[PDB]
């Protein structure tokens, strides 16, 4: 039942159909007779739903789609180490990680980028990356450039690999219906082999080459002295002197006898005070330990052997009272639309993306990365925005399956269904919610705005006046001090020093330190669960609305992409599934611009810093954020006004560019309002003048120019609103942390 | 840092024990124990098969891991 | 409320009644020999001011238009 | 109790020596097991009375569950 | 196989009980009768709040609304509002209680004045809830909430004032 | 008005305080097959097996529905308006023929014999109570 059934040269692979544009849609094949026959070319180039009615072409040109975009991928990253390679300072950083900053690029000697290659230390001068590739070839053990120039080349052999692979699919050997639908083998597959064995596999890693050459590294000894990874597979006497668990060998390990092991295999729970970054060991104990989880997690499911669940019998299962049939259904929407399944895995790796950024910065997981504050900016900043922007992704397609793969059928009385018929009482009381909040979260900065200004700094919400202290969390942050003691009480050191312990000095810089939470801390967490509710609000009546409403009941067949049914009933502007995506995008940013400030000034005012050999830490804006971050002008002045000197100053600089980035942006911004605030009529009436004028000279076009549509013009202004946005602030990390 | 383990034969009682539990917790429970690897004798297997005699065998090994080292505080 | 207007340029393709959401038009035979048929406004009162109308009327302009005019329950389209 | 290091409640037991209603010769522990008469009252200890009927009410809760009440499971 | 997923269809499974239905009998209306909504705890609760209670005049209502308002409203401005620190931090309290009233009192009368359209019934109070379908009942309720509330705020003032001397 | 209502649990998008005391509208068709079909306004019910009836907000809801139902292959969809006193009129088709099949007893009505071009500048109907339109 889960058999393999490929179709033989299903299609030629000829050139013609490059020649012929607009081949995937029948109306757009007929031929370009106005402007927006183009703009509509990329807009359904991806859309294969459109082209075929049919499943199975569908399905296969995704899977094929899916190949060529991992050799973009897999080109992408081959690049990366290869400028690790030829054009860095890598093989210095080694040596000196703390004393030299990391560089991969280097521009050319030509009309003046070339201060932009300013000393960044090692003999090298380039662009200042904050990607922390650096720290992550280093935990992969990669002494020297050689073998950093291997790993590229087998990115390049694996993008081709990957690009061959969808020609082969799509044009020659085509997998029918039933093998995709075969979920309950992809997920044993997936869970086993590419996560299980995955993760198994890099335990080899991190056992035979990173944690010996990383203990090796940080004792002192020089790279030119560290032997290379195959020497340790050969010679186990450089090994047993570093571990000595390895005299044992494999048998304490089919003997149960695995505290034979604990050498390598820690649980210390903290950051190696030599280099700030977790332990190797805990780290090779780590995927050893999340392996054997997840190869166990994959045979539940069925897989021709009679030895597992359906998903649709335990889904059929779980009604209850209040839902009538409750999960009955959802298996065959799962099982028949391919937009409900990216809705889902949209929705949660965004949700888990933004995980990762709150994880990687409390308890570094690389060698010299906290004390690197560029990188962990950077590298908190830019998860942050991926998981916000794939969130709301899921959101749309969510939308997409309604208007389009929905079956009142199959969602009779369900959980689906059941939500559906009193969608009302769900936004009415989020939209209470969201009001609830904004006056009760964004009132109290206005109440101490005014009060600072009102001379009444007694009346404030603060620490000194009327505080709201969050003790719940300093309830929570207490435990996980006291936890190394009591509750899992084998680990040494408490997991993250953020929620308490000691501070742990790098040399010069603080790696982490407990973050005290009082009333500034609990005035800016609600913030972003009121801007988190409304970009709900939004995206959740996108979705449950896209079929009717009480204005529209036939918005399904106009489609999810329309931009009104017209002026009357007091107007139906923005109705659509699609423009109430378009408005979250605005609100998943501010959502999102406000956290990565509350990261970048909190760190910088509380924890990130220089501290003395006495035990006194010197902040880099001394506490300024207690009695500051409780008024919006304190954000305006301490934060935007202070932070931002070294942009404008850069002029004549290395980080000059980000000037003109930070720069630029504003303009690309200014430039969405454009697009936003106007109309088409307006557009298309002074086109019209201009065309007359072409006419008059003969310059006339055959394909008569048109303004862009309704959906496009609100779609090219968010694309400017949020480009303007994020390059903005990107710059203004990127110079300030640089020169601090 | 647990203490050593020295492999004595209790430890192989133990994992005897905890297989004939997850047996017979595995012939009351699974819906469909027959498959297509048949085996040799369908009595003293009862009516498992090959993939039903690795499953029960295999999440014994689980029982009886962690009962060796729970019982080894 | 609304008034829609119907001018001479009909052809009779009996596109702007079916697009009609709340049935505010009709067609009805003309007393032109040689005329099929013309359109009509009968109940204008649940004119809901969509334009769906006169987005399907095909002429070079528009045979048919809607113009707005005072609102009320039914064209401001309030179930509430 | 919540950590779950128990045993700090049996610590210190009263003395042999502890007269009735009087802190001569008394201890901090509230559950004990010393399990015989108390030397002064010739009655049993007070603080195994204590821990008596908390194991006994933990097997009752545990016992209650049997049964099928209305949810289906028992 | 569990017995369990076999009784997922059976209507004796404790699943199958339905707890939502529609309001009423017809579907077709937009309630929906939920154990909030519907329920005998909430209803009897609901109908026997003084704007529900039956058999009792339109000033009786108000008294007994403003009078608990009156109470609840001196404790933000004494605790929380200006001079909280103060000797007559409690006394400040009494007066903007007291100014609330005033104003919740003129929007009583002026939404009055206003013929109001009617007192609606929804499945927590199937009957029409009083007499509040005219101007006439409004305006009594309205100086029914003045007294109470007038009332109600020197209760929490004296007792809040005097609260040492009880101790 | 009668027929049985198609069988659903119910939903807070429906009926409304306007059914009372506003012009509350009710649909009715025969089914030739007890079916699901999507409400107007929010999730799905299934019609019985002759004589349908549903009350309805808008006149909108049950024509939008009509549409949904000649998926099925019913055309004999009839709406009613039912005011507050229970006068209830047969709205939608006031005569049997539908409204895209030309009969003989409907008039023109609103019929401008001009062209559009042809209306006349609106200064020269100001301070007159008549529209350009007119
Ligand atoms: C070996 C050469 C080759 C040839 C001759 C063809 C020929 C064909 N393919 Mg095919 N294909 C190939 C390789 C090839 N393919 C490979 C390697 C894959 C796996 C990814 C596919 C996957 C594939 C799918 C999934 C589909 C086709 C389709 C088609 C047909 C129409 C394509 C067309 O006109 O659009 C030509 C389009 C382009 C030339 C633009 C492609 C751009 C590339 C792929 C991405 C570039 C990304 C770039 C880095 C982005 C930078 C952005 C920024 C800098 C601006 C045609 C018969 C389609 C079809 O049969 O329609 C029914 C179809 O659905 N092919
Ligand atoms: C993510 C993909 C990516 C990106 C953005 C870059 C970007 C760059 N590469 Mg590059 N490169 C990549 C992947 C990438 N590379 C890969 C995968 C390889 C291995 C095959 C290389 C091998 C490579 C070499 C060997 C060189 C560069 C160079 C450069 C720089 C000049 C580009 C130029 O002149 O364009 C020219 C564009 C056209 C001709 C069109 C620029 C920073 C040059 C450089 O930095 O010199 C200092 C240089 O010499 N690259
Ligand atoms: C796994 C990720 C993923 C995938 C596979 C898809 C796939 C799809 N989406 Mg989708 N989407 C995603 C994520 C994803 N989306 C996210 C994260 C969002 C939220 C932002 C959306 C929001 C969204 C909307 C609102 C719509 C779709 C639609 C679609 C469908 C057609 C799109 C099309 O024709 O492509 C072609 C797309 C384009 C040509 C747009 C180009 C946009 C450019 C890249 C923006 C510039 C960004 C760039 C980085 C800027 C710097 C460089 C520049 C200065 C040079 C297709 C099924 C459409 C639909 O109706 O589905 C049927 C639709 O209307 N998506
Ligand atoms: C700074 C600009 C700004 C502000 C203040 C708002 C405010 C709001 N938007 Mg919004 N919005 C904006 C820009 C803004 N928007 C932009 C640019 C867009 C386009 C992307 C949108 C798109 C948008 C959507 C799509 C949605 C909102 C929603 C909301 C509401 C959320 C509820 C809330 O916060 O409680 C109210 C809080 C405030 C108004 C904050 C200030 C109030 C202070 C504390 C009190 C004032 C003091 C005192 C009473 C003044 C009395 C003076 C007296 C003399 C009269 C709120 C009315 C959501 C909504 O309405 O649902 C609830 C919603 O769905 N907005
Ligand atoms: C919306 C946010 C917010 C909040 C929480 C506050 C809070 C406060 N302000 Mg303030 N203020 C705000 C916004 C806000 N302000 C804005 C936007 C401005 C600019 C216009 C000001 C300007 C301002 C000034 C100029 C002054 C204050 C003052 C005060 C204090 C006294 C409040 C008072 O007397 O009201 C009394 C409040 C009430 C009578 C009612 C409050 C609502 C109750 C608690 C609702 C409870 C509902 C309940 C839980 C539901 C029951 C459910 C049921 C089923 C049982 C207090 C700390 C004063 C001060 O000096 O501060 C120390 C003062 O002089 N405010
Ligand atoms: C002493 C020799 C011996 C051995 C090695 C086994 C071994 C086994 N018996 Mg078994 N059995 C035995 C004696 C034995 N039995 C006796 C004496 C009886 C009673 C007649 C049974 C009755 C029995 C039943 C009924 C079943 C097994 C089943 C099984 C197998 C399932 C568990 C597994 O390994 O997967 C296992 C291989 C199985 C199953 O369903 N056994
Ligand atoms: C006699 C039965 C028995 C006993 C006394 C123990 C005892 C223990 N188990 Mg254990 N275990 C058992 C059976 C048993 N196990 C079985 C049958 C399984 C298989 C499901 C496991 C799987 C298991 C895991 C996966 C873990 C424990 C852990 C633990 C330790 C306590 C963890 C805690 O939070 O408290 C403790 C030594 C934890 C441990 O030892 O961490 C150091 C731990 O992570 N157990
Ligand atoms: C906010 C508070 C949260 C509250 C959450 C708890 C709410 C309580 C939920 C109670 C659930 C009731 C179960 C109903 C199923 C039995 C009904 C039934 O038909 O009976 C099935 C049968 C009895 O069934 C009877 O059978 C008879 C024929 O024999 C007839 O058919 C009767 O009609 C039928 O009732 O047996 C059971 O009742 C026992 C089934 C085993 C139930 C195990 C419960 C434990 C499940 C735990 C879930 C696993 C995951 C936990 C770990 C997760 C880790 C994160
Ligand atoms: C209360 C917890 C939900 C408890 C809960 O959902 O109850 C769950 C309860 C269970 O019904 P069933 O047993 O039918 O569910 C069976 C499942 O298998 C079907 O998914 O259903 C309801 O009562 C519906 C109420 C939903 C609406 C409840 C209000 C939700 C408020 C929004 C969430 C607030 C989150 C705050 C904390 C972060
Ligand atoms: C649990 C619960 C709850 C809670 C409750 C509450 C919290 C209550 C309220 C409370 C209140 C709110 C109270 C108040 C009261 C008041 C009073 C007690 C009053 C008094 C009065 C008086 C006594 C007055 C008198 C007078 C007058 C009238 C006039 C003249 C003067 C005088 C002064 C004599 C609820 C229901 C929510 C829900 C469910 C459960
Ligand atoms: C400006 C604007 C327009 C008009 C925008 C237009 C016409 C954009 C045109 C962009 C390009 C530059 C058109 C020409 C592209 C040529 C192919 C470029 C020449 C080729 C060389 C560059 C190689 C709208 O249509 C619109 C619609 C709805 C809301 C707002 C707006 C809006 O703000
Ligand atoms: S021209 Fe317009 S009004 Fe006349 S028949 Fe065609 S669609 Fe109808």
């Amino acid at each position: 039942k889960a058999r393999v059934i490929v179709d033989k040269d299903p299609v030629p692979t000829s050139f013609e159909k490059w020649a012929q544009p607009g081949h995937f849609d029948r109306t757009l094949a007929r031929g370009p007779k106005t402007t927006t026959w183009i703009w509509n070319l990329h807009a359904l180039a991806h859309d294969f739903d459109t082209h075929t009615s049919d499943l199975e072409d569908i399905s296969r040109k995704i899977f094929a789609a899916h190949f060529g975009h991992l050799a973009v991928v897999t080109i992408w990253l081959s690049g990366m180490i290869f400028h690790g390679a030829k054009f860095s300072n890598y093989e210095a950083w080694l040596s000196d990680p703390l004393n030299v900053r990391p560089s991969a690029q280097v521009v050319w000697p030509i009309v003046g980028q070339d201060i932009l290659n300013g000393d960044v230390g090692g003999g090298f001068h380039g662009i200042q990356i904050t990607s922390g590739l650096f720290q992550v070839w280093r935990g992969w053990g990669i002494t020297n450039s050689f073998q950093l120039y291997c790993t590229a080349i087998g990115g390049l052999v694996l993008a081709g690999l990957f690009l061959f692979a969808g020609w082969f699919h799509y044009h020659k050997r085509a997998p029918k219906l039933e093998w995709f639908q075969n979920v309950e083998s992809m997920l044993n597959h997936h869970l086993q082999v590419l996560l299980g064995c995955g993760s198994l596999g890099w335990a080899g890693h991190l056992i035979h080459v990173s944690a010996p050459i990383n203990k090796l590294m940080d004792a002192g000894v020089a790279v030119k002295d560290i032997p290379l990874p195959h020497e340790f597979i050969l010679n186990k006497s450089l090994l047993i002197d570093l571990f000595p668990g390895f005299a044992a060998g494999l048998t304490p390990f089919f003997t149960l006898n695995w505290g034979q092991y604990a050498d390598f295999l820690t649980f210390k729970g903290g950051l190696n005070p030599v280099t700030g970054g977790l332990w190797m060991t805990d780290i090779a104990h780590h995927h050893l330990a999340i392996a054997v989880v997840f190869i166990i997690a994959g045979h539940q499911y069925r897989t021709n052997w009679g030895i597992g669940h359906s998903i649709k019998e335990i889904l059929e299962n779980h009604k209850g009272p209040f839902t009538g049939e409750g999960h009955k259904g959802l298996y065959e929407n799962l099982t028949t639309s391919w937009h409900a399944q990216l809705a889902t895995n949209l929705a949660f790796l965004g949700s888990l993306t933004i995980i990762i950024a709150h994880h990687m910065y409390a308890m570094p997981p690389y060698p010299y990365l906290a004390t690197d504050y560029a990188t962990q900016l950077c590298i908190f900043t830019h998860h942050i925005w991926i998981g916000g922007f794939l969130i709301v992704g899921g959101a749309a397609h969510a939308a997409i399956f309604m208007v389009r793969d929905y079956d009142p059928v199959v969602n009779q009385n369900n959980v689906l269904d059941r939500v559906i018929r009193h969608r009302d009482a769900i936004i009415s009381h989020l939209n209470w919610v969201c009001i609830f909040l904004g006056f009760h979260s964004f009132g109290l900065y206005i109440h101490n705005d005014t009060m600072r200004a009102l001379g009444r700094p007694q009346d404030m919400f603060s620490d000194t006046a009327i505080q709201l202290q969050p003790v719940f969390a300093q309830w929570v942050q207490n435990l996980h001090t006291l936890a190394p003691g009591g509750t899992a009480p084998n680990a040494l050191e408490p997991v993250s020093y953020a929620f308490g312990g000691g501070v742990l000095a790098v040399g010069g810089k603080v790696a982490m330190m407990p973050i005290a939470l009082g009333t500034a801390d609990f005035l800016i967490h609600h913030i972003h669960a009121f801007t988190i509710h409304v970009t709900v609000l939004i995206l959740l009546k996108g979705v449950l609305f896209a079929r009717s409403s009480r204005l529209i009941p036939d918005k399904a067949n106009l489609g999810f992409r329309f931009p009104c049914d017209g002026p009357g009933r007091g107007g139906t502007c923005q109705v659509s599934g699609w423009d109430h995506v378009f408005l979250g995008l605005f609100w998943m940013y501010n959502s999102l611009s406000i956290v990565i400030f509350h990261f970048s000034w909190k760190m910088q005012s509380d924890v990130w810093g220089t501290v003395d050999a006495a035990g006194n830490v010197s902040h880099i804006t001394g506490g300024n954020f207690a009695q500051s971050a409780i008024t919006i002008n304190g954000w305006l002045r301490d934060f935007l006004w202070a932070q931002a000197s070294q942009v404008i100053n850069s002029y004549g600089s290395a980080l000059s560019a980000y000037g003109l980035m930070f720069l630029g942006a504003h303009f690309v911004w200014a430039f969405s309002l454009m697009f936003l605030f106007s109309g088409r009529g307006y557009w298309q009436e002074l086109i019209e003048s201009i065309v007359w004028a072409h006419n008059k000279l003969k310059v006339a076009p055959a394909i008569q120019p048109r303004a862009l549509s309704i959906t496009q013009g609100r779609a090219v202004g968010v694309a400017h609103y949020l480009l303007g946005g994020i390059a903005t602030t990107w710059a203004f990390f990127h110079a300030h942390i640089l020169s601090v | 840092a647990t203490t050593p383990l020295e492999w004595s034969p209790t430890v192989g009682i133990i994992m005897v024990i905890a297989n004939v539990i997850a047996i017979t917790f595995g012939r009351q429970t699974i819906k469909y124990p027959s498959a297509e690897p048949a085996l040799p004798s369908a009595k003293f297997f009862g009516g498992f098969g090959a993939p039903a005699l690795l499953a029960t065998t295999a999440f014994g090994h689980i029982l009886g891991v962690g009962l060796v080292l729970g019982l080894h505080n | 409320s609304h008034t829609v207007k119907i001018y001479d340029t009909c052809i009779g393709c009996t596109q702007c009644v079916r697009a009609c959401p709340t049935d505010v038009l009709e067609m009805v035979p003309w007393d032109g020999c040689k005329a099929a048929q013309v359109a009509s406004s009968p109940r204008t009162e649940d004119c809901v001011g969509c334009k769906r109308c006169e987005t399907a009327c095909p002429t070079d302009f528009l045979s048919i238009r809607v113009y707005l005019g005072a609102e009320t329950t039914r064209s401001m389209g309030l179930a509430y | 109790f919540f950590t779950g290091n128990w045993g700090v409640y049996a610590q210190n037991p009263d003395t042999a020596g502890h007269i009735f209603s009087t802190s001569q010769g008394a201890g901090t522990a509230i559950l004990t097991f010393l399990g015989g008469f108390h030397p002064q009252t010739e009655s049993l200890w007070l603080t195994d009375m204590a821990h008596h009927h908390l194991a006994i009410a933990v097997l009752f809760i545990v016992a209650g569950h049997m049964y099928r009440t209305n949810f289906g499971i028992g | 196989a569990q017995a369990v997923d076999a009784s997922k269809n059976l209507p004796s499974d404790p699943r199958n009980r339905e707890v939502v239905f529609p309001a009423g009998r017809d579907p077709q209306w937009g309630n929906l009768e939920t154990p909030v909504n519907a329920s005998p705890l909430v209803k009897w609760f609901i109908n026997n709040l003084p704007a529900y209670r039956p058999g009792l005049t339109p000033f009786r209502r108000g008294l007994e609304v403003g009078m608990a308002h009156g109470y609840f409203l001196f404790g933000p401005f004494a605790k929380l509002g200006p001079l909280r620190d103060a000797a007559n931090a409690n006394l400040a309290g009494l007066l903007g209680a007291i100014g609330l009233v005033v104003l919740f009192t003129l929007a009583l009368s002026l939404y009055a004045n206003s013929n109001p359209p009617t007192a609606l019934a929804s499945v927590t109070v199937p009957n029409p809830p009083d007499a509040f379908q005219s101007k006439e009942g409004w305006n009594n309720f309205a100086s029914a909430f003045l007294i109470g509330g007038i009332g109600g705020a020197v209760v929490a003032y004296f007792l809040t004032s005097n609260l040492a001397l009880i101790q | 008005l009668s027929g049985k209502t198609p069988l659903f649990a119910g939903s807070t998008g429906g009926l409304l305080t306007k059914a009372v005391e506003e012009e509350k509208y009710a649909i009715t068709w025969t089914s030739p097959k007890a079916q699901v079909f999507e409400l107007p306004t929010g999730g799905a019910a299934t019609m019985h097996e002759g004589e349908n009836l549903l009350y309805i907000a808008r006149k909108e809801y049950g024509i939008a529905l009509g549409g949904q139902l000649r998926k099925f292959k019913i055309t004999n969809y009839k709406i009613y308006r039912i005011l507050p006193s229970g006068e209830t009129t047969f709205i939608h088709p006031a005569d049997g023929v539908f409204p895209e099949k030309v009969n003989a007893g409907r008039e023109k009505v609103r019929f401008n014999a001009r062209s559009i071009g042809e209306n006349p500048n609106p200064s020269q109907v100001k301070f007159s109570g008549k529209a350009t339109y007119d």
